[PDB]
C-alpha cells in the first residue's frame, strides 16, 4: 500500500544546516500536498512547512521562515526540507505526511540541534543490597549518565529478562548531556545464583556496553 | 495565526466509558478540522476528516460533531486500545493561511490506588572515582502520578540539585513508576552521612534512607 | 475456472456406470486401503471385449473438455496380457442408456501408466498416475465417455471431466462476463466489457474489449472505461471523491486535494467552493485556487 519513509537526521552544531528526505512510494507525489511537521520532544505537533508540486506553491512557518526550505523531486517520488542556521529550539523529531488532512505518515526522524559532543554512555550498577530490606523482593539497575545524543536502548538479560523492567525516559542535565536509569525487581532469593546484565546500546557512536550488576556487600 | 484550544489537557476514565474531548477554534474554521491519535512512541494517525467524516479503517466507536467553532471527538466506549493522546487540527484554507494543532488530550487509564515501593540507591564505588556521585530514589508501580519527593541532606532539605523522570503508564497493571535523581560532587558527598528519600503521597509519607557506613 | 460434468470421485461408487461384459469383467469394487472406491483383473482372456461406459453427461454448453485419470496397473509378468488400457469417447444427442454400441466409440489416446506399476498391493508398498487428455470440439447435445480392456489388470480410481471457461473479471473500470472458452488454438472470443457504476467510455477511445482464449484465459485488454467527474479509481470500481476533495474533469486522475482559500466540499464534489469572500476568475478553471477581490 502507500508507506512513506524519512531520512536526514542527526547531530548539528549550533546555526549548523543540515536536510532532509522523505522516499514515498504507493502514490504519485505530483497528484498530492506533502508538508513537514516536528514533534518537540515530550511536546505536541508544531506545523512545519508544506509543498505541492501541482500548483508550486511552498508555504513555511513563521518560526522557521527565511531558515528552512521546502523542494521536492517529482522523479525520485521524494520530498525534501532543507534546514540552515538552525538553533536549539529546532531539536525535535520530524515527520512527512500527505495532504492537509494528514492520512500517511512517515515514521519520524530525530534532529538534535546541540554544542554537544557525540560520546557514549557511562553505565553503573544500580547495585542492590546483599539481602531483603522491602519484603521478598529487592530492586537493582543501570545508570546511563552522561551520553549524547538520544536516543538509548536497554534490555537485561540479552532480552531474555522482560517481565517487571522499567527503563526510564533521559532527562537533559545542566552538563548539557542525557541520563537515565534502568531499573528490574527480582526475588531476592534468586540474587546469588542468577546473573543480571543489562545491555545499553547506543548507536550514534556505535558503542554498546554491557553491564553484570552484582550485590554490594 | 488561529488557535487551537484543546480541553481537557488529560483525563483519567475507564473502559467502557464514553469519552469526549472538545476542541475549541478562535475563528470559523468551517470544516478544516482533523483529529489525530498518537500512541507514545509511534507517529500520529489520522482519526476524523472533515470534522465529522470517518477515515475510512477507523473504528466507528469514534466520531466527530462540530457545533459551530466547537469540534468534539467522541468514543462511544472506550477500548484498551484507545488510551493514547489525541490532537485535533484546523486546515482552513489549505495554506492559505498556517496549520496549526491542538496542544493535546492523554486519555489514561483509571485504576484504584496503589502504594509505591520505595528503593534507595547509593552511588557506585566505580561512579565516584570519577568525581561526581548520583543518587537514586525509585519509586515501584504506584498510583496516582502525583507525588511529592523530595532530598534530605542530614535532615537538610535538597532543593534545586535533582532530576525526576516518570514511565508511561504500565499496559499489564496500569501504575506508574518514578525515579528522582540527586546529583552532587564527589566532595560534598563524602562530607555527609545520612541520606534519605521523602515520598508524600496524600497523607502518607514513606521514607527510604541509608548510611555511607552499612551493608 | 473449470467446470466439471463428471466426477466419479466425488459420486464415490453411486455412479452405476454400465458394462458391456455384464459382470465378472468390468466391475466396481469397494477397497478401503486408506475409503476410496475403484473400478477393477481378467489376463488369461485371449481376445477380450471388457467395455466400460459412463453416465450420460450432459454437454451443456462446453466445447472441449479434459479427462482427468487416477488409476493403479499391474505387471502382466508378476503374475505368469498387456497394459495399454484405450479410452474412447461417443458424441450423441439422446440418452439411450443400456446401448453399449462399441462400433461408434472413436478411440482418444491409448491412456498409459507412469511411476510405478503393480509393485506391492498392500503389504510390502503403499502412489498412482494422474493422467489428463482431452477432446473436441463437441457439437451433440449429449457425449458420453468408454473405457476398454483388451486384457489388463487395471484399477481406476478419479475420473474427473471438466471443461474450461473465462472467468469474471474487472478490468480497467469495466466488466467483462464469464463466457466460454473455445476448442481450437486459433480461436479467440472477442467479448465486449460494460462499464461499472459511475464509469464512461472516453469520447476519442475504443469500447473496453477483452479476449477469451482457448485455455480459459483473458488477453490483451483494449481500450477502458473512466471513472467520471466527482469519482476516483478505487480497486476495481469507482468510488466518490472524499470530503475535501474534487475531481474536475472525467480523466484517470484521483480526485485531487482542494486548492488554497477554498473551503471543505462535500462527498463526490465535482469544484471546491470559494472562501468568504476570495473568488475565481470566471475563465479559470475549477483546478485553480481562488483569489481575493481588490
Ligand atoms: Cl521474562
Ligand atoms: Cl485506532
Ligand atoms: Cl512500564
Ligand atoms: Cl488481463
Ligand atoms: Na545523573
Ligand atoms: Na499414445
Ligand atoms: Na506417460
Amino acid at each position: 500500500e502507500v508507506q512513506l519513509v524519512e531520512s536526514g537526521g542527526g547531530l548539528v552544531q549550533p546555526g549548523g544546516s543540515l536536510r532532509l528526505s522523505c522516499a514515498a512510494s504507493g502514490f504519485t507525489i505530483y497528484y498530492s500536498s506533502m508538508h513537514w511537521v516536528r514533534q518537540a520532544p515530550g511536546k505536541g505537533l508544531e506545523w512545519v512547512a508544506s509543498i505541492s508540486s501541482y500548483y508550486g506553491y511552498t508555504y513555511y512557518a513563521d518560526s522557521v521562515k527565511g531558515r528552512f526550505t521546502i523542494s521536492a523531486d517529482t522523479s525520485k517520488n521524494t520530498a525534501y526540507l532543507q534546514m540552515n542556521s538552525l538553533r536549539a529550539e529546532d531539536t525535535a523529531v520530524y515527520y512527512c505526511a500527505r495532504y492537509y488532512a494528514m492520512d500517511y505518515w512517515g515514521q519520524g526522524t530525530l534532529v538534535t540541534v546541540s554544542s554537544a559532543s557525540t560520546k557514549g554512555p557511562s553505565v553503573f550498577p544500580l547495585a542492590p543490597s546483599s539481602k531483603s530490606t522491602s519484603g521478598g523482593t529487592a530492586a537493582l539497575g543501570c545508570l546511563v549518565k552522561d551520553y549524547f545524543p538520544e536516543p538509548v536502548t536497554v534490555s537485561w538479560n540479552s532480552g531474555a529478562l522482560t517481565s517487571g523492567v522499567h527503563t526510564f525516559p533521559a532527562v537533559l542535565q545542566s552538563s548539557g548531556l542525557y541520563s537515565l536509569s534502568s531499573v528490574v525487581t527480582v526475588p531476592s532469593s534468586s540474587l546469588g545464583t542468577q546473573t543480571y546484565i543489562c545491555n545499553v546500546n547506543h548507536k550514534p557512536s556505535n558503542t554498546k556496553v554491557d553491564k553484570k550488576v552484582e550485590p554490594k556487600s | 495565526d488561529i488557535q487551537m484550544t484543546q480541553s481537557p489537557s488529560s483525563l483519567s476514565a475507564s473502559v467502557g466509558d464514553r469519552v469526549t474531548i472538545t476542541c475549541r477554534a478562535s475563528q470559523s474554521v468551517s470544516s478544516a478540522v482533523a483529529w489525530y491519535q498518537q500512541k507514545p512512541g509511534k507517529a500520529p494517525k489520522l482519526l476524523i476528516y472533515s470534522a465529522s467524516s470517518l477515515y475510512s479503517g477507523v473504528p466507528s466507536r469514534f466520531s466527530g460533531s462540530r457545533s459551530g467553532t466547537d469540534f468534539t471527538l467522541t468514543i462511544s466506549s472506550l477500548q484498551p486500545e484507545d488510551f493514547a493522546t489525541y490532537y485535533c487540527q484546523q486546515y482552513y484554507g489549505y495554506g492559505g493561511y498556517p496549520i496549526t494543532f491542538g496542544q493535546g488530550t492523554k486519555v489514561e487509564i483509571k485504576r484504584t490506588v496503589a502504594a509505591p515501593s520505595v528503593f534507595i540507591f547509593p552511588p557506585s564505588d566505580e561512579q565516584l572515582k570519577s568525581g561526581t556521585a548520583s543518587v537514586v530514589c525509585l519509586l515501584n508501580n504506584f498510583y496516582p502520578r502525583e507525588a511529592k519527593v523530595s532530598w534530605y541532606v542530614d535532615n537538610a532539605l535538597q532543593s534545586g540539585n535533582s532530576q525526576e523522570s516518570v514511565t508511561e503508564q504500565d499496559s499489564k497493571d496500569s501504575t506508574y513508576s518514578l525515579s528522582s535523581t540527586l546529583t552532587l560532587s564527589k566532595a560534598d558527598y563524602e562530607k555527609h552521612k545520612v541520606y534519605a528519600c521523602e515520598v508524600t503521597q496524600g497523607t502518607t509519607s514513606v521514607t527510604k534512607s541509608f548510611n555511607r557506613g552499612e551493608c | 475456472k473449470e467446470v466439471v460434468l463428471l466426477d466419479f470421485a466425488a459420486a464415490g461408487g453411486e455412479l452405476g456406470w454400465l458394462t458391456h461384459p455384464y459382470g465378472k469383467g468390468w466391475d466396481l469394487m469397494q477397497n478401503i486401503m486408506n475409503p476410496i472406491y475403484m473400478y477393477s483383473c481378467n489376463v488369461m482372456s485371449g481376445d477380450q471385449d471388457n467395455w466400460l461406459r459412463t453416465n450420460w453427461v450432459y454437454r451443456g454448453e462446453a466445447e472441449r473438455i479434459f479427462i482427468e485419470l487416477k488409476f493403479t496397473v499391474r505387471d502382466c509378468n508378476s503374475f505368469p496380457c498387456k497394459e495399454t488400457f484405450n479410452l474412447y469417447y461417443a458424441e450423441s444427442d439422446l440418452d439411450y442408456g443400456t446401448n453399449f454400441q462399441k462400433r461408434l466409440f472413436t478411440k482418444i489416446d491409448t491412456i498409459a501408466p507412469d511411476e510405478i506399476t503393480v509393485s506391492s498391493d498392500f503389504e510390502a508398498r503403499h502412489k498412482l498416475n494422474v493422467e489428463e487428455r482431452s477432446v473436441g470440439p463437441l457439437t451433440r447435445k449429449g457425449f458420453y465417455l468408454a473405457f476398454q480392456d483388451i486384457g489388463a489388470c487395471v484399477a481406476l480410481l478419479s475420473v474427473r471431466v471438466y471443461y474450461k471457461k473465462c472467468p469474471e473479471l474487472l478490468q480497467g473500470l469495466a466488466h467483462f462476463p464469464e463466457t466460454i472458452a473455445g476448442s481450437d488454438a486459433p480461436s479467440l472470443a472477442t467479448v465486449a466489457g460494460t462499464c461499472v457504476d459511475h464509469a464512461v467510455v472516453p469520447p476519442g477511445g475504443e469500447e473496453p474489449r477483452m479476449h477469451c482464449a482457448v485455455d480459459g484465459e483473458w488477453l490483451v485488454p483494449i481500450g477502458q472505461c473512466l471513472c467520471q467527474a466527482g469519482y476516483e479509481k478505487v480497486e476495481d470500481a469507482c468510488q466518490a471523491c472524499s470530503p475535501g476533495f474534487f475531481k474536475f474533469e472525467a480523466s484517470e486522475s484521483p480526485c485531487l486535494e482542494c486548492p488554497e482559500h477554498t473551503l471543505p466540499s462535500p462527498e463526490g464534489a465535482t469544484s471546491c467552493e470559494c472562501e468568504e469572500g476570495f473568488f475565481r476568475a470566471p475563465q479559470d478553471p475549477a483546478s485553480m485556487p481562488c483569489t481575493l477581490v481588490p
